[PDB]
């Protein structure tokens, strides 16, 4: 969840907001080791419910998201149904466990390609154009993350927008991402330079991937 | 002596406007059929399966014309080559269908078949069905027959399945045409067509458009 002002700003300027519970368990092995453990359900519920209990009246919030990168575990299912029960005025989405789980009203892949299939086991990233027409699939497709704009990037962007306009159930996405996460440091002569991962003697680090 | 007055143009033609040469006449086989008075008038073969195609029930509905008698029976017997794998005998009189009862002049046979050999374009297995109409005491009146292939066609979850599996139709539209003979089809050409079709990796054909 964001600083309270932000939603009021989206309410007044005009932007659709996906409001996101503060839950990421990426580094876990496996990624759902927590979200599937029912001893972690309490801490998770409070992270979803207390969001819902805060921003439910902001018109700009049109979609609830259960979190990010946390595999798929029962807790997600229980907390999906909780919001569905508490607030029918918004669809609930979640990319975890394959971007089309029983935990999501919207097929929301991250970095699914337009035409090329990436058949990772258990969790494949199908081409968005192919994903829609899989046997028995009816949900819409809005990527929660796409077009990784890191340095000299956004090659092939065009391809998404042409597909988006052609396929009614392809309803676009959210670019990753808005702003560089570089930070100001100063040299020996007090002149400012933009720093990234590692530059604070912080180890281990993921270098320029924060930008 | 026969006299056949064939007209080129008819109200039929309005429903026969296919993209192809317009010709006319008696263009397929003519034949004479002697049936008994008490005769097999229709038969339907059905094959349904369990979930992994290891058990099948063949279901043959038989229809007759003539005067109904208690001594009448139909036997249906299924063959694989020259082994008889299953067989059913019953008198006429189908199940109760409504408030007036049932079809006195129909009988339905159900043959159980363990581990049937399935039919497909890959392996076109064929069993043979023999439909005998006969007096119970053992007099054959007439036998009719067909080739049977145990296969199941259905659309489930948006796919077209055959014997459980999703098909890939490598098909061709084929009109009945010959350069010398026009629209008169013969075995030699049909077979020539099939072998080439199968030689060039086809597994399906649409009867365009008749
Ligand atoms: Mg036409
Ligand atoms: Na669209
Ligand atoms: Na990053």
């Amino acid at each position: 969840p964001n600083h309270p002002l932000w939603y009021t700003l989206c309410d007044r300027y005009g932007l659709y907001v996906v409001d996101e519970a503060n839950i990421e368990t990426h580094g876990m092995v496996p990624m759902n080791r927590l979200t599937d453990d029912p001893r972690w359900l309490p801490a998770m519920s409070e992270r979803v419910t207390r969001m819902v209990q805060r921003d439910r009246n902001h018109p700009s919030v049109i979609i609830w998201s259960l979190g990010d990168e946390s595999g798929h575990g029962a807790n997600h299912d229980a907390l999906y149904r909780w919001i569905k029960s508490v607030d029918p005025s918004r669809p609930v989405q979640y990319e975890g466990g394959g971007a089309d789980t029983t935990a999501t009203d919207i097929i929301c892949p991250m970095y699914a390609r337009v035409d090329e299939d990436q058949p990772f086991p258990a969790v494949p990233k199908w081409s968005i154009k192919k994903w829609l027409s899989l046997p028995g699939e009816t949900r819409p497709l809005i990527l929660c993350e796409y077009a990784h704009a890191m340095g000299n990037s956004l090659g092939g962007f065009a391809k998404y927008w042409q597909a988006f306009r052609q396929y009614p159930r392809l309803q676009g996405g959210f670019v990753w991402d808005w702003v560089d996460q570089s930070l100001i440091k100063y040299d020996e002569n007090g002149n400012p330079w933009s720093a990234y991962g590692g530059d604070f003697g912080d180890t281990p680090n993921d270098r320029q991937f924060c930008m | 002596r026969l006299a056949v007055m064939v007209l080129r143009w008819s109200d039929g033609s309005y429903l026969e406007d296919q993209d192809m040469w317009r010709m006319s006449g008696i263009f397929r086989d003519v034949s004479l059929l002697h049936k008994p008075t008490t005769q097999i008038s229709d038969f339907h073969v059905a094959t349904r399966f369990n979930d992994d195609f290891s058990r099948a029930v063949l279901e043959a509905e038989v229809q007759m014309c003539g005067e109904l008698r208690d001594y009448l029976r139909v036997t249906v017997s299924l063959w694989q080559g020259e082994t008889q794998v299953a067989s059913g005998t019953a008198p006429f009189g189908g199940e109760i269908i409504d408030e007036r009862g049932g079809y006195a002049d129909r009988v339905t046979l159900r043959l159980n078949v363990e581990n049937p050999k399935l039919w497909s374009a890959e392996i076109p297995n064929l069993y043979r069905a023999v439909v005998e109409l006969h007096t119970a005491d053992g007099t054959l009146i007439e036998a009719e027959a067909c080739d049977v292939g145990f296969r199941e066609v259905r659309i489930e979850n948006g796919l077209l399945l055959l014997n459980g599996k999703p098909l890939l139709i490598r098909g061709v539209n084929r009109h009945e045409h010959h350069p010398l003979h026009g629209q008169v089809m013969d075995e030699q050409t049909m077979v020539q067509d099939i072998l080439l079709m199968k030689q060039n990796n086809f597994n399906a054909v649409r009867c365009s458009h008749y």
